[PDB]
DNA sequence: TCGTGCTGAGTGATATCTGCTTTGGGTGGGTGGGTGGGTTGAGGCAAT
DNA sequence: AGCAGATATCACTCAGCACGA
């Protein structure tokens, strides 16, 4: 009843942002209005809030225009390569809705299978695997790192609800043949251009390196046999890997570009935490040549299109976009990237009464964005009128003037 | 995408099925009474429901009625599964054809009753008591429930094609090798009716402004509700009102389309509606009817 | 760039030449000669004639549309359409010159504001009976009225409209089945229309009748009605002094009534 | 900066949304005042107080959201005199201007006063603005196509009105292969569905579904019109004008009701045929109407009470009834007795016994017998005029007719059950049908009308009493024969009346010289009727008298002294039903709820006038 | 890892042709209905 | 004449490779 009242406030607040939109009279009623353009020509809209709003005006004005361009959208059956439904495809926040017997009796049967014998089971899967893994089939791989990927992820969940159950029952993913187990599978998936196997060993990716900064938030003396691991995953084949999966994933679905954006801030974490902490020798690690490695304008349209279906994600991904964004506009100074126009709109859309909710903390993350964005974006086009031009417009790649756009000096 | 809030409304339901008390349980009771006499409709007192939740779920089922009705029978059905599994199934040799039951919600005991001349369309969707008196009723007919067609070409079977006011048939095969579109059989073996009945009712004469013309309004029944009220009588109606379109203009298989001085002017610009427009009728969907106004066998009846 | 009808402030009417000018000159008025709905024939289609006859149906005053203008809702421009015919096509799409250019597909929406309108009024004349032939039915001819000729015309009035004899061609696939055969009216131009005390009211009130003084006295009564009825608590006297006529046949009382009634001015004659 | 103007015209929006608030936020009714040249009425209260500020503050305080605005108050202040010509001419963007304006100084007033009222409420609510008073009232007949697109004002009668026409307003879509739903608003009833859905992953194509019993709906009702008698100018037959009215203006007027409304002069096109965007020529006229107009306390409790305080309220009740009637005091008290009639018993193990009270007047025909029908009218709260066999009535027994108009089956109740609860007078008794006088007996005893016809079984109630008259066979009633021959009814019907009274206009010189007098001067205080009328509802509605002992012990020795005179039968237990009944509505007349000895002293003596007649 | 074509067949889309049917009236019928209109005059029947 | 369904011929998007930088 409590969250059912919550939903209907929340769907209430919705409808009162509606209704500016409404108007009282029916639609009969026939007013008609004349808008005067900078110069001297007058455009007509219809509609009572068309005269009493500006803003209506110019949302109708564009709204009633007739020609769409066209939008091509590369869909793969998943059924065509005999996978079954999953978090792959499953739309984001699709709930499995128990009942609470049935619930606990699940949570029941999970926990004791990972007290019991879950070590064991990725033990003898991991060896029987790493001997014939050239007989892998796709559904194999997809299937053993979505279970190492979902239990190590719940493990980790219950360890931060419950201080009692704790890593070590979970501790065999550590472990290095499974470590090499799965970072091969997932760079073999990357070379021969096997998307959803290279969806699954991100995910399980991700969640390994969660993992492993939990492990090293433990205790640091008995983490330095996981320095060890650190050191040997963040190898610089695998870093050139990482960096290239979110340049790529703007083409693929929305899953596929969640999982890019999680494995990137597990990366990042990952990265900050450890050179702050000592030094890293994969070759030493200079955390700010993987962050300008990170400073593209593919990663950024990635970010962009992610961000641009926001009604369906939560606030994590939110958080985890704009704590890039932050990252690239502050920390790297690489402001550049950000004067788009694709970011200026979806921003406005955000930022809107229509758009989000007010009473949120994603709001509060994204009006403390605006603010900094506006401001730095005011005094660049103070100094350089031509950025006003540039906007509109991919960055140069001049040597002569290239510079001089990028940096403005 | 799912319906977030539905789904709630449907978890706030089965609570309120398998937990209200008045001390014995009421509706987990009265489940196991139609399981015994193998009964459809299955009756709820809005009063009772009003106590639950601080309110908060007869509030949202009275304004949005139409809304969350579907999810309300997918409630019913798993609390029927947990305590009557016998009862999602219909009622010498074995019998091939068992569907699954067609359950029918039914409330009462509405707070107020309106009258016909307050009938407006800001309840549309909305469950709501009425009362009059019946004019006319008509016969029972078959109404489509869920059918079930055939492809004319490759023999594939579309199941399950829910029915609006008007008659529907599948647009695309489920063959990937057929290409047939606009060619569909109906097939009656498969499908699934119901009773359906129109009933006409006006104003009672008390409530008629002196010299004014009675009003009137047309009452739908399905189910069991049928032939539950007659001509003459003044009956009291709970359902919820809806409205029904011009089912002619949208477009119907062999049927060519087609007090106001032509100022009731339809709505217009839908692709169905190459030319058309669109007008709207107030009808009430009702869920309840109450009727305002050897030896062995007759012991039996007797406490 | 608008139609010159748009701007027109006026309407024209032409009066039919008088009989007497053209007696002066040596001339034959057709256009002023008056006619009965029968000799209104085929071959006097598209002239100036004139109708006598008693006007039998007036209906309301209505707004004929002649130019419609029209918006578009992208290009910001004004189209304008003329209706000449019973029925028109309302246009769909934006013809302006910037909308071609462009390529942009604009709707059009009616706008009434903007529109040209003019009244309009639709009359019946029917046959006097002096112009109807032995054993013949009277016929009655359709009247167009427009401008500011509307409301000149009423039922139960003798009239001369004079106007222009116009048929009335039929469109679309009425046109085709209809045939060669059309309908007519008249488009209204000019309407001409046609126009001891006691003891001497009384023997004036039907000198045809031999002298009847009391009844002719009570008529002058009952036609003058004199009351004051004014009581103010509910009900207030009859202010009408009615009056009853019973005899045996022979005495004048069919004529007692019809002059009574002629001279009334809300007289009413009816049979029982 | 994008600047706002209304189309065809050269009046700046955001000037005439800021004269509107300036107007709205101050102004006063001595402004009015002077300007109707009435500047020494000028009170020092109310017409220095803003007038528009409170009453936005009522509005708010009751809930409600329609406004009515003067609009000759608009003259009377400077700036929006404008504001008036152009609300005048272009009616439709004033009006929507005005409304936004009223909606965003209600929120202000709160956003300003700090006010503890929810503001989330306010926000949500659509406002309106009714204004009245545009200028002279023209006629139907007047209405010329100068006139289209502007505000005009119509006197006339109300015909008809159709019944509520649910009008779209947001069109609800449904996705059929993501279960996504969107809502897309309706622009000169055109809806704008999408050409594909909305959402980047799933962009099916033509895939969108209108869902009609999700959709936003209004109230729309179309009203016959006719002009005034007055406006006819020879007596022709009155033309008549169609009227639109939206939302809470549906419903403000029935039929047979003369209103006034001011609205909108619009023209609509129509289509030739159903099949084609073909349209007629000539257009049809309309009136979207904006305002329409139609032409118990404590202080009312303690006024009634006064009055029954007083000691000859009997005699004041007998002369406010019938002013214009001479000398027929026994006839009035009958009929205040049986306005007020007796009490209703509801038994259990007994059935129902009826407490109303039933009159006949009878006697020569130039009496006065048909004003005083059409006096009880004029006083009872309920009742209905019917003449027996009288086409022009609507009937005096329910029938199943066709409805015309809609083309429908409908159950119309007659006079008798449309009387339910008052007093039906019937003028002419004396001819009447056979069946109609088998319904009268029904009425009369069992007090519902049943009716199984048409395939429907069904009864009405018809708990009303009845006050006929009725007239002599010849020209005059002849003494020597009794009541039964003269009055020509069956001995039956006629011993149901509670009351006969024969009024004989007997020739008398002191009477005739008296009637003359009395007459000739229409060429002890009385009561207006609108108060008597209140009076007999609060005490038909309050009031309930019950009979005592001393009650019962008289009219027992009553009963049994009148059946003693008589062998002759001089009374019958139907006198004794009747004399508890009487007693009973003189009990109630003097707002006693127990019935004393002078209730019964006065019902035996009534009683007993009658039957002295008999 | 940017820029500039050359190739390219796939995935559209929109500019472009092929067949009803209609009004209303029996020069489409009564296995389309009579609550989608027509419709005043004669005729037979029951209650009166 | 107008309207709804359909055919077929019209472009445009992502796809990817050779040179050089
Ligand atoms: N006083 C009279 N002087 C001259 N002619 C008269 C007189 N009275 C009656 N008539 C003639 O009587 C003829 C027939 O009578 P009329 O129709 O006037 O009245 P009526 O006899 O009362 O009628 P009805 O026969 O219809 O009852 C009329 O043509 C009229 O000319
Ligand atoms: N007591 C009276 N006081 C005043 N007026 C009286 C009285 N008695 C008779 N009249 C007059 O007698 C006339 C009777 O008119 P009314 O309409 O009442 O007749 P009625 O009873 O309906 O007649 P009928 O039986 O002929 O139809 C009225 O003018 C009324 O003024
Ligand atoms: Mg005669
Ligand atoms: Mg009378
Ligand atoms: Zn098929
Ligand atoms: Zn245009
Ligand atoms: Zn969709």
């Amino acid at each position: 009843g409590f969250e059912l009242s919550k939903l209907l406030q929340k769907e209430h607040q919705m409808r009162k942002n509606v209704i500016k939109h409404t108007s009282a009279r029916h639609s009969r009623f026939g007013g008609l209005l004349s808008i005067q353009t900078p110069d001297k020509t007058r455009l007509t809209v219809s509609g009572s809030q068309a005269l009493v709003d500006e803003k209506i005006a110019l949302q109708k004005l564009d709204d009633s225009k007739k020609w769409n361009k066209r939008i091509i959208k590369k869909h793969q059956s998943v059924a065509a390569e005999g996978l079954p439904n999953s978090l792959l495809n499953s739309q984001t926040g699709k709930a499995i809705f128990f009942t609470e017997s049935n619930g606990k009796h699940f949570k029941e049967f999970i926990n004791n299978f990972i007290d019991s014998g879950f070590n064991i089971l990725l033990h003898s899967v991991t060896n029987y695997f790493t001997t014939e893994q050239d007989r892998m089939v796709t559904l194999e791989q997809v299937e053993y790192l979505l279970f190492f990927a979902w239990f190590v992820k719940y493990q980790l969940l219950r360890s931060k609800i419950d201080n009692s159950a704790d890593i070590k029952q979970v501790s065999e993913a550590l472990k290095e043949v499974t470590f090499i187990l799965v970072s091969s599978l997932l760079r073999s998936a990357y070379d021969l251009k096997n998307w959803t196997v290279t969806h699954a060993g991100m995910i399980a990716f991700n969640e390994l390196l969660n993992l492993v900064s939990r492990t090293k938030a433990a205790q640091e003396e008995d983490s330095t046999d996981i320095e060890f691991i650190v050191s040997r995953l963040f190898s610089d084949e695998r870093i050139q890997l990482l960096s290239n999966l979110p340049k790529i994933g703007s083409k693929y679905s929305l899953q596929f570009m969640k999982s890019c954006i999680e494995l990137t801030h597990s990366v990042l974490k990952v990265l900050e935490q450890y050179s702050d902490d000592k030094t890293l020798v994969i070759i030493e690690v200079n955390f700010q040549k993987v962050q300008a490695n990170y400073m593209t304008e593919p990663v950024i349209e990635t970010y962009i299109n992610f961000l641009e279906r926001f009604r369906e994600l939560e606030d994590d991904s939110i958080k985890k976009v704009f704590s890039f964004f932050h990252r690239v506009f502050v920390q790297a100074k690489e402001q550049a990237l950000l004067f788009r126009f694709d970011l200026i709109i979806l921003l406005r859309e955000m930022l809107s009464p229509d758009g989000l909710d007010r009473m949120s903390r994603s709001r509060k993350y994204v009006s403390q964005f605006s603010d900094y964005f506006l401001a730095r974006l005011k005094k660049r086009l103070k100094k350089s009128p031509a950025w006003f031009v540039g906007l509109l417009f991919p960055p140069l790649h001049n040597s002569e003037v290239g510079f001089y756009q990028r940096y403005g000096e | 995408v799912d319906d977030v809030t539905g789904e709630k409304v449907r978890e706030a339901f089965e609570q309120f099925l398998e937990d209200f008390s008045v001390v014995e349980k009421v509706y987990r009771a009265q489940i196991e009474f139609m399981k015994i006499y193998d009964l459809n409709t299955i009756y709820i007192d809005y009063q009772h429901l009003s106590m639950r939740e601080n309110g908060a779920l007869a509030m949202a089922i009275s304004e949005q009625y139409y809304r969350f009705l579907p999810f309300l029978q997918k409630g019913l059905r798993r609390v029927v599964r947990k305590y009557a599994p016998e009862l999602l199934n219909t009622s010498t040799s074995t019998s091939p054809e068992q569907t699954e039951r067609v359950f029918q919600i039914s409330f009462f005991n509405l707070p107020t009753v309106h009258r016909i001349r307050d009938i407006r369309s800001e309840k549309i969707g909305s469950l709501l008591s009425i009362s009059g008196t019946v004019t006319r009723t008509s016969e029972v007919r078959p109404e489509l429930y869920k059918a079930s067609f055939t492809c004319d070409m490759c023999r594939a079977i579309v199941d399950n094609v829910e029915q609006s006011f008007k008659y529907t048939e599948p647009t695309f095969c489920p063959n990937p090798s057929c290409e047939n579109r606009a060619f569909w059989t109906l097939n009656v073996t498969r499908s699934r009716f119901l009773d359906w009945q129109k009933v006409r009712i006006q104003e009672n004469a008390n409530e008629i402004p002196t010299g004014s013309m009675p009003r009137t309004l047309d009452v739908i029944l399905r189910g069991d509700s049928v032939e539950r009220a007659k001509p003459g009588d003044r009956c009291k109606f709970t359902g919820v009102e809806i409205v029904v379109p011009d089912v002619t203009q949208l477009g119907l298989p062999g049927v060519k389309p087609s007090t106001t001085e032509g100022l009731n002017s339809g709505v217009t610009g839908l692709r169905s509606l190459g030319v058309r427009d669109l007008t709207y009728k107030i009808s009430f969907l009702a869920c309840h009817v109450i009727s305002i106004g050897d030896q062995e066998v007759f012991l039996n009846s007797l406490s | 760039l608008f139609p010159p009808n748009l701007t027109r402030r006026y309407f024209l009417y032409f009066k039919p030449l008088s009989q007497n000018c053209a007696r002066r000159y040596r001339k034959k008025a057709i256009s002023s000669k008056p006619l009965s709905v029968r000799q209104i024939k085929g071959d006097f289609l598209g002239q100036l004639i004139t109708v006598r006859g008693i006007i039998t149906r007036v209906s309301d005053v209505k707004p004929a549309v002649e130019v419609i203008a029209y918006t578009c809702d992208q290009c910001g421009y004004e189209v304008f359409q003329e209706v000449n015919s019973r029925t028109f096509t309302p246009l769909s799409e934006c013809t302006s010159e910037e909308c071609s250019q462009n390529q942009t597909k604009g709707q059009l929406f009616m706008s009434t504001r903007a529109s040209k309108f003019s009244a309009f009024q639709e009359c019946k004349i029917q046959e006097l009976s002096q112009q109807v032939p032995v054993g013949h039915i009277p016929r009655s001819l359709n009247i167009h009225v427009n401008g500011t000729l509307v409301r000149s015309l009423s039922p139960g009035d003798i009239v001369d409209v004079t106007g222009i004899f116009l048929p009335a061609p039929y469109t679309g696939f009425k046109a085709l089945k209809a045939g060669l055969l059309t309908e007519t009216y008249l488009e209204a131009q000019f309407v001409r229309q046609h126009k001891d005390v006691y003891n001497r009211l009384a023997k004036s009130i039907a000198p045809e009748i031999y002298g009847n003084l009391d009844v002719k006295k009570a008529l002058l009564l009952l036609l003058v009605g004199g009351v004051d009825k004014r009581v103010g608590d509910g009900m207030k006297i009859r202010g009408d002094i009615n009056v009853c006529l019973m005899g045996d046949p022979g005495v004048a009382k069919s004529q007692l009534l019809k002059a009574i009634c002629k001279i009334s001015p809300r007289g009413v004659y009816t049979t029982g | 900066e994008p600047l706002r103007i209304i189309w065809g015209t050269n009046v700046s929006i955001q000037e005439c949304t800021t004269n509107f608030r300036n107007f709205l936020m101050s102004f006063k009714y001595k402004f009015r005042k002077i300007l109707d040249e009435r500047e020494e009425f000028i009170n020092n209260t109310t017409d220095e107080e803003l007038y528009y500020i409170k009453q936005l503050n009522e509005m708010r305080e009751l809930g409600t959201s329609n406004l009515n605005l003067d609009a000759r108050n608009l003259l009377a202040y400077k700036q929006t005199e404008d504001l008036y010509h152009q609300l005048l001419n272009y009616p439709q963007e004033v009006i929507s201007i005005m409304d936004q304006t009223i909606k965003d100084c209600m929120v202000s007033l709160i956003v300003d006063n700090n006010l503890d009222y929810d503001l989330d409420e306010i926000e949500t609510k659509f406002y309106k603005v009714r204004p009245y008073n545009v200028g002279s009232c023209k006629g139907m007949r007047e209405l010329n196509p100068n006139d289209i697109d502007k505000l005009i004002n119509l006197k006339g009668l109300v015909l008809r009105s159709t019944p509520v026409i649910p009008d779209m307003k947001v069109a609800f879509f449904k996705c059929n292969v993501c279960d996504h739903t969107m809502a897309v608003e309706i622009d000169r009833g055109v809806i704008q569905e999408p050409a594909r859905c909305e959402r980047i992953d799933c962009n099916e194509p033509n895939s969108m579904s209108l869902i009609h019993n999700r959709c936003s709906f209004a109230d729309k009702q179309v009203i016959k019109l006719q002009e005034t008698p007055d406006f006819v100018p020879d007596g022709q037959t009155p033309h008549s004008i169609s009227l639109c009215v939206y939302d809470e203006l549906v419903d403000s007027c029935r039929a047979g009701d003369r209103i006034e409304v001011t609205g909108t002069f619009r023209s609509i096109p129509i289509r030739a045929n159903s099949r084609q965007r073909v349209l007629k020529s000539l257009y049809k006229t309309y009136v979207d109407v904006v305002h329409v107009k139609k032409v118990i306390t404590d202080q009312d409790l303690a006024k009634i009470r006064e009055v029954a305080a007083r000691e000859d309220l009997y005699s004041l009740l007998a002369r406010s009834i019938a002013p214009s009637i001479y000398e027929l005091e026994d006839v009035k008290k009958g009929i205040l007795l049986q306005l007020f009639g007796g009490t209703n018993k509801t038994f259990t193990k007994g059935g129902r016994y009826r407490g109303d009270i039933n009159i006949l007047l009878c006697g020569d025909p130039s009496t006065s017998k048909s004003q005083i029908l059409q006096y009880v009218h004029k006083i009872t709260p309920r009742g209905v005029y019917t003449s027996g066999k009288g086409s022009s009535a609507v009937g005096l027994t329910a029938y199943i007719t066709r409805d015309v108009d809609t083309k429908q089956l409908v159950l119309e109740s007659g006079a008798l059950v449309l009387s339910d609860g008052g007093v039906c007078c019937i003028d002419e008794f004396d001819k009447m049908s056979d069946s109609t006088r088998s319904v009268l007996h029904e009425v009369m005893e069992q007090q519902t009308i049943s009716i199984a016809k048409a395939g429907i079984i069904t009864t009405l109630n018809a708990r009303s009493s009845i006050l006929a008259s009725a007239n002599p066979i010849g020209s005059r009633y002849n003494p020597n024969l009794p009541v039964t021959e003269n009055i020509d009814l069956p001995p039956p019907l006629l011993s149901r009346f509670d009351l006969v009274y024969l009024v004989l206009d007997k020739v008398d010189e002191k009477n005739d010289r008296e009637l003359a007098k009395h007459l000739t001067n229409l060429y002890d205080d009385v009561l207006p009727v609108e108060f008597l009328t209140m009076y007999i509802s609060y005490a038909k509605e309050h009031i309930h008298p019950i009979i005592t002992e001393a009650a019962k012990t008289e009219l027992v020795r009553a009963y049994v002294g009148m059946r003693k005179m008589g062998k002759r039968i001089t009374a019958t237990t139907r006198q004794l039903e009747s004399m508890i009944r009487l007693a009973e509505a003189h009990a109630k007349m003097k707002l006693k709820n127990v019935v004393e000895l002078e209730d019964v002293q006065e019902a035996v003596r009534l009683i007993r006038s009658a039957i002295k007649d008999y």
